[PDB]
């Protein structure tokens, strides 16, 4: 089986956007009046840091980002030279809704607006290299129902 | 030279299918990220690829529940990867 | 008994990423389905799972081109599978 | 590694919706005036039949389906008893656009309206079993651009 080259050190950048404080969302966006701070999110940021540092990525953490700050960070990495990297990872920890994630300011970023910054034409030094996005957020307000099955 | 699609070689790991919630334990971390990290730390040294690992994350998160609402969570990867993705330790 | 999510155990194999075309050769079949069938027939007897197979389909279709428009095609699987999916021959 | 049980014969149903003739679309839907018949689609239907029969599925072909006919077919399988099956497969060969496939009549079926018929609650006899959908259709009218990379 063909496998992506994965031998550079660092392997690549692993961005962590870690949104905890939604005071601005509660203040400025009517429907998000009672959106809660994401207590415990630092435990995810730390787990990702440990995990991907162990796997030889260079971790780039960013805490409490508004939508504009998120776009600013991604633009930096879109324009960066990844020629000496074999991979790029971007982790987003935040609130969200259908197809979007929220900045701490309660503005919306469509997920595909984030990923599309790293296409081959937009970021040539990542062409042919894996680009991995992990999105920890709700994608709506519905509860996923359970169904009964036999135990394995 | 060779040409491949503009949108090749992406992996999008979503904590949940569309329209639904994902869960965060404030004393532990989120179901999805904690499962992901555990599986990565365990399986990457074994040479397992990211799709095998995310399948395990689907399994593990599928067995958790929100007993307040009898709620579940179903993660959902999507990919344009053209090769196996492994993260070696050496 | 045990409970899993309502939307567990799905595999959606799309011929193309959203917003874009997929291609059909009228004398041969479509890029995606012909690649899929070839890979299934070759790899299922080897015990390979469907995600490994669809990765190969991504590879193969990514190397094809529409020379009229310099067009490409990028297939895109999405899944809530919780186990390896194999189709044994025995 | 855990693996889905795959030992019943047949393994399950493999539906093939094979849309060739779009005369009705050309006749009734203004924007689809010049949508073409899908010449050669029978070659895909045959390849899928051979392939999945070889893998011990029971093939259920349906040629030239309108959107209502597609929904009728899926309802039949949603209400069927799959207790003795280990898997379900549904292949759709048609024209399409963003998030949808077309019936031969040029009406639209959103893809997730098709898959959602087979959730655990809607089809309990498939609970815990793999449900596989292959969609061969455009998902819009844009050409995917190419990017240069080194040869493997």
């Amino acid at each position: 089986d063909k496998v992506y080259q994965m031998k550079s050190k660092p392997r690549g950048y692993c961005l962590i956007i870690n949104n905890h404080n939604f005071a601005k969302a509660r203040e400025k966006v009517p429907k998000l009046h009672s959106i809660r701070d994401r207590n415990g999110t630092h435990l995810d940021a730390g787990a990702l840091t440990t995990t991907f540092e162990e796997l030889h990525f260079e971790i780039k953490p960013h805490d409490d980002c508004t939508v504009e700050q998120i776009y600013e960070i991604l633009k930096i990495y879109q324009l960066m030279d990844h020629s000496n990297m074999d991979c790029f990872i971007c982790c987003i920890l935040s609130h969200g809704d259908k197809g979007i994630i929220y900045g701490t300011d309660g503005q919306e970023a469509p997920i595909y607006e984030l990923t599309s910054q790293f296409t081959g034409l937009k970021c040539p030094s990542l062409a042919g290299k894996p680009k991995v996005f992990f999105i920890q957020a709700c994608q709506g307000d519905n509860y996923q129902k359970g169904i009964p099955v036999e135990t394995d | 030279t060779r040409y491949i699609p503009d949108e090749a070689d992406f992996l999008l790991g979503m904590a949940t299918v569309n329209n639904c919630v994902s869960y965060r334990n404030p004393a532990e971390g989120t179901w999805y990220i904690q499962s992901l990290c555990q599986s990565l730390r365990e399986r990457c040294p074994r040479g397992d690829d990211i799709l095998t690992i995310l399948t395990e994350v689907n399994y593990e998160v599928s067995n958790k529940d929100d007993k307040k609402n009898m709620g579940k969570q179903m993660p959902q990867p999507t990919f344009t990867l053209r090769k196996k993705l492994v993260f070696p330790s050496d």
